[PDB]
């Protein structure tokens, strides 16, 4: 009988423990593996894949394809804001239900640059230039184009190349940010403006749509595994 | 692969980490480093004890 | 022909001289320096104004009266309106600096007194009313000292600072402030105090308005005193120079 | 000497030079490095005293009860909840606050005890109690009732313990979002210098939830859960003056002005009066 | 005075004699109210045993024109605290002469019958008496303040150590803070 | 060796115990240690904690498992004034938490003397005037031990006894002395009641113990 | 960074400091040292208390008044009641020593005066009444100075000392006392005076009560003077430390 | 690194210290040193058994 001495923790049951345990099926012959397309090794592999962002949460539209449409049309001026949402990949309703956001919501911390790809779905004859911008926190969200261009931005010119990317560089005072909301962990404001208004010819629709895709960059990571707020129940399903 | 250190006295002990995370390891109770200078003596010009501090 | 009493410091288009200083205290032994690539997170190209931002900014003087309890200045803050150093704070989300803090105060072979110049990192302050936290306006004095109180400050649903000197407004022994980079201006032998402070914080960079990582405090332990005849107005002036100032996250100005 | 040994006393004899170890100038901010032999003839002393028990690690490495609440068998409060913090207890908090910034892993230990409540229920026959502690990181669903779906913990970490067994225990990594836990924060949560002020603007360590898994008996039972912290693998920076004034609030440094020390008769009294 | 900067001031002034005591406190880095709340004392109060020499640095904050010499002394226990200068000089002492070098050190050598002393109070572990006297009274010129102050700094030497970790008496509470 | 034991109750007046540490309240171990003038050793501490239900008139009692807490307070540290004093936080004081049913709690203690060896005898005083205390007790400053329950358990009243055992390890002893002859009288000094050298017998020729 | 103005002396458990001394005069060039075997007669094992006896003993201070003529102390004697040095004198027939004599006296840049610290070996003194010889009580002051007189002392069958300063009570020119190890405390530049004296005598050892081989004298040649306002009580303190003290012929105590 | 000693008899056993403090080690029950001289025979001049103690 080898003199032993149990220590605190003994007999407990940690949900995240990691020990060996006897098989209930001694010598069971597992079914041989098989090459199945598209294996997944890390969730970040998924978070690097673009998914369509619902920038237009506005009212009832959340219950239609319109949620994914960004209104753009010919105006009698330029400088007009086209949209504007915060950099809260986890919290903001704009991202929260995205492929990226869904994943973030199973974690507590996030870090890395993010890509916002914008595809112009107007007509071949429609043209124009937009100013995609990212303003780090500290001041308020820019309210005029002339104040947004003072920050990190990309002047996108619509043409044969349908889409254009606004890479939101990870600028932050800490290594990681909270997936949940917190002002310490404030991420800044993402806004779009008209650089040079939409200009179509006759017989070509002057009102268009712009889609927005979001995905993580190669320097993106997530920490502290937690449960999603997005799924609930009252009783075991039957 | 265990390790073998010295106990505190005026002999050794064996240790084998059993967990995959360093966070699970026992405390580092034997780091006897010391560097008072950072606090006592953070002067830019070295002050020689036997000398006058001002001249 | 050499005396450690004499010294001269040059930073940008500004130079300072003393003929009666002590040594020069250097932070926690560390000398200011830019952020290394293996210690950064902010991915954008930082800005290093250098000479334009790392120069000597002379704040408002202050009078040392036979009863003055002491003064204090939050550091990122005390310069937030001085030259381009301030302009960079307003325009950038992130900033990082060290400072050469120089406190001047001459008297004469006939006066007496002993100030305690100290750089307290992370000087969170207490409130007079135990249920609130001091307001910005009560803590920050930007380029104009904030005075400590000769005696307690009363409660009463206000957002005031518990400025009682012997408690340094932190609820600690004022006489234990020495564990922080410091010097003593003892009019008898001294005449100025110089302290070089390296960037301190629990992160590589931080927002300069929302946070004040260091707080300069001057506190007389031995009150000023002279005699009828000797001049009566003995001022204390503070000059601070940023060192290796870097700024990231450029955007529209305003400290909103 | 021996890694942690203390300096030995160097034997000295009569002096009469112009060397002035004893004369210095505190104004420099420099602490004198004088030793006995500098101002008096000393003998030689091989000193074997170690400073082992003064290491930052040995100083902060002892379990400390930082808080405790209770939840009952039945009734109104059937489950407990606690926003994680080391500042509600004064013991450990004063030590950690000996330094401005700190970094360490944490050894968590829980002491769970139950007590039968006075009632008028006949024939009570309690079964062994099984508790469940669960951690909810900032942003996760919270339990609203002892039988909320949240206690599923598919991802949240949680321990299940049964009275009688040794205290449940587990290790926790350095969880800061920054390069070190901050003990003090002379700043705000808003860029306008509004909102919160002080240490609490950085505290976002989530919440802890306890509850029973079974009611056990027909009678009413109250359970107390004591949370202990034990820093491991410690690294501390920028020491500061130890807390002088008693603690007042848990989310800020607010204090009630205190005297520098206890008093005594006159500067000549060798007594503590 | 404990509620003002005055607590840290040591009164010195020109007299019509010499030999006058200037102050006197015991060597109880842990217990004595004089040290107990010091940087050194705060630390000692988290331990049960202490050992080592201690440094008392004295800075003269008079005026440049003020002069004088003091007798800093340490008398090991066994007899009583010296009551006259002529009895204190019979012990370990340093005759400090004020001049350009503002501060002066009185190194209190660790003399003791045991290797360690109790941080708490105990007569077995008695540490002796630290006293100051006027060697040659303060002497200022006209127009220069004749009443001055002397500050006293304390710190441990390189042979100082502490044992048996315990809780401080200096911090208490009645309920978890909210 | 059991060197001492007290009790504390579920509720009432004495809800927590306290004991100024000493090996001289028990006679067994004390007489052995006193076989030598000075001694040096480490100590293996063992605690036997037992509880007993007190007689009362409380209906339907249903005790939960008891959890105790022993805590050591070195000379100079804050003492508990009540079973729920902040002092039982033990951020730094060492203390054990035990639960009835489990093996006796146990722990090792280093040679804690302030000197180069524990002294068993001290023909001296605590004052240089040769006043104050006299004898072994002027050296005893081993602090105090405090026990208490952590939970009350049941509605009924319960009394718990805590037995403290000492076990010297890594012993070194110097200057042997005559074994104690006279019974022990007081715990803090060697006071005795004069005793005969041995039992008697008839005559210097009697081969019998009479 | 070095000044001969500063100095520090350590002997036993005692240290002395000065920031305004002159040099240090060393006896007749000779530095104290124990008795060599080829120079001794006392055959018994001597006793060398060392640290216990060769330490700094600070005597009673004395006031320097605008008219003070001067003071004096017989050396073997001035310490005959101080610590173990005295206890050894009482218990032993024979003793031998040297001393580090340190005379302190600070004033201020505004005072003026000039003392003459001197160690006179074999200072036999004269009597007021030419037919007698001064009494012990009139010569010895043991740890308390003996004053010199501003003017002659009258005769009249008494056993008094002819304390007239300008004659040093020896019937010689007071201004010729310089042929003895000396220093001058000139308040203007000086502040203390240090003199190390080697054992002097016509024999290896002598009885310390029956004989006083050296006599310390402080005598102002330029009287103290200041101005209304400047402090008036300027004391003069004397500290003496035995060096290489040896004692032979142990027996019962008492200076009988 | 364990150790291996001899048990008491008229075989060996293995030991591995598990704690960082020597105080935690088991007792030293096998130190059979002996030196009666200090007590029996503390005479300055050696007394030879077969000889007379006085002459
Ligand atoms: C069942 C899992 C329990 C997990 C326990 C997690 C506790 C987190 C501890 C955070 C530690 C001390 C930090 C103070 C935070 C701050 O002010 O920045
Ligand atoms: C929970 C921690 C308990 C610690 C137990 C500490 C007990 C100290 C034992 C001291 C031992 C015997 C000493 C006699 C002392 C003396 O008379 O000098």
């Amino acid at each position: 009988g080898l003199p032993t001495m149990n220590t605190p923790g003994s007999c407990q049951f940690l949900t995240s423990d990691d020990f060996q345990s006897p098989s209930a099926m001694p010598q069971y012959d597992v079914t041989p593996e098989m090459r199945i397309p598209g294996e997944v090794k890390n969730l970040m592999e998924i978070a690097e894949v673009d998914s369509v962002v619902p920038v237009q949460n506005v009212g009832e539209k959340v219950n239609s394809m319109e949620a994914y449409q960004i209104p753009v049309r010919s105006n009698e001026g330029s400088g007009t804001q086209v949209f504007g949402f915060p950099l809260q990949p986890g919290y903001s309703s704009v991202f929260s239900r995205t492929l990226l956001g869904e994943i973030l919501n199973y974690y507590t911390h996030w870090s890395g640059s993010i890509k916002l790809t914008f595809m112009f779905c107007g007509s071949a004859m429609a043209t124009g230039k937009f100013l995609l911008a990212y303003s780090p926190p500290g001041a308020g969200a820019p309210t005029k184009r002339v104040d947004a261009m003072l920050g990190t931005h990309v002047v996108w010119d619509v043409g044969l190349q349908s889409s254009c990317v606004l890479c939101i560089p990870w600028i932050s005072q800490t290594h990681y940010r909270y997936v949940a909301s917190d002002e310490y962990t404030a991420g800044g404001f993402i806004t779009c403006w008209y650089q040079t208004n939409i200009v179509v010819p006759a017989d070509a629709q002057s009102s268009c749509y712009i889609m927005c895709f979001v995905s993580a960059c190669n320097d993106f990571s997530v920490r502290l595994l937690k449960d999603t707020p997005f799924i609930t129940q009252q009783n075991f399903f039957q | 692969g265990a390790q073998v250190s010295t106990q505190k006295t005026g002999i050794h002990y064996t240790n084998i980490n059993y967990y995959k995370d360093a966070a699970s390891n026992s405390a580092n109770r034997q780091d006897f480093t010391q560097d008072p200078g950072k606090f006592t003596e953070p002067v830019k010009d070295i002050m020689i004890k036997s000398l006058p501090a001002l001249n | 022909g050499y005396s450690d009493r004499v010294r001269s410091i040059t930073l940008g288009n500004s130079t300072i001289t003393t003929q009666e200083c002590a040594n020069v205290v250097v932070g926690y032994g560390v000398w200011p320096d830019y952020l290394k690539d293996s210690e950064a997170t902010a991915e954008d190209q930082p800005t290093q104004p250098d000479v334009a931002t790392c120069r000597f900014y002379t704040l408002d003087s202050v009078q040392w009266q036979k009863t003055s309890p002491g003064w204090w200045w939050k550091l990122p803050d005390a310069l937030s309106n001085l030259g381009l150093f301030g302009q960079n704070m307003q325009y950038h989300y992130l900033g990082r600096t060290g400072y050469t803090v120089h406190v001047q105060c001459n008297a004469s072979k006939f006066h007496q007194g002993c100030l305690l110049v100290v750089c307290v990192p992370e000087a969170e302050m207490g409130c007079a009313t135990l249920d609130n936290t001091p307001s910005s306006v009560e803590l920050l004095g930007g380029d104009s000292a904030k005075e400590f109180a000769d005696k307690p400050v009363a409660s009463g649903s206000n957002k005031l600072v518990q400025r009682v000197v012997y408690n340094a407004g932190m609820g600690v022994g004022v006489g234990n402030l020495t564990i922080f980079p410091h010097q003593w201006i003892n009019l008898r032998t001294n005449n100025s105090a110089t302290i070089v402070m390296p960037y301190t914080n629990s992160v590589p960079m931080d927002n300069m308005f929302r946070h004040n990582n260091v707080t300069l405090m001057v506190i007389p332990f031995v009150p000023l005193d002279y005699c009828p005849g000797s001049t009566t107005y003995v001022p204390i002036t503070v000059t601070i120079a940023p060192m290796c100032a870097e700024y990231n996250g450029l955007r529209l100005a305003g400290h909103q | 000497a021996a890694i942690g040994r203390v300096a030995d006393t160097v034997g000295t004899g009569p002096t009469n030079s112009e060397a002035i170890p004893a004369l210095t100038a505190a104004e420099t901010g420099h602490t004198s490095q004088v030793v006995p032999g500098d101002t008096m003839q000393t003998r030689h002393v091989k000193n074997y005293h170690s400073r082992s028990e003064s290491t930052i690690e040995n100083f902060l490495c002892r379990s400390a009860c930082v808080y405790f609440t209770e939840y009952e068998n039945s009734g109104a409060k059937r489950y407990a909840e606690w926003v994680i913090t080391p500042r509600q207890a004064a013991q450990l908090r004063r030590k950690l606050e000996f330094f401005t910034y700190v970094r360490f892993d944490l050894e968590l230990t829980f002491v769970i005890t139950s007590t039968q409540q006075p009632s008028t229920t006949q024939n009570q026959d309690a079964q062994i109690l099984t508790h469940q502690i669960m951690y909810v990181p900032p942003g996760g669903p919270v339990p609203d009732k002892v039988d909320s779906y949240v206690w599923q913990t598919s991802t949240n970490p949680s321990v299940f313990w049964t009275e009688g067994n040794a205290p449940p225990r587990m290790s926790i990594p350095f969880l800061s979002i920054g390069n070190a836990y901050s003990n003090f924060y002379d700043g705000w949560s808003e860029f306008s210098r509004n909102g919160v002020y002080g240490i609490n603007t950085l505290n976002n360590m989530g919440t802890l939830y306890a509850r029973h898994v079974n009611a056990g008996s027909t009678g009413p039972i109250k359970s107390t859960i004591r949370i202990y912290f034990k820093p491991k693998h410690v690294k501390a920076w920028i020491p500061r003056p130890p807390r002088l004034c008693q603690y007042e609030k848990a989310k800020n440094v607010n204090f009630q002005p205190s005297g520098v020390t206890t008093t005594r008769q006159s500067i000549t009294t060798m007594t503590n009066t």
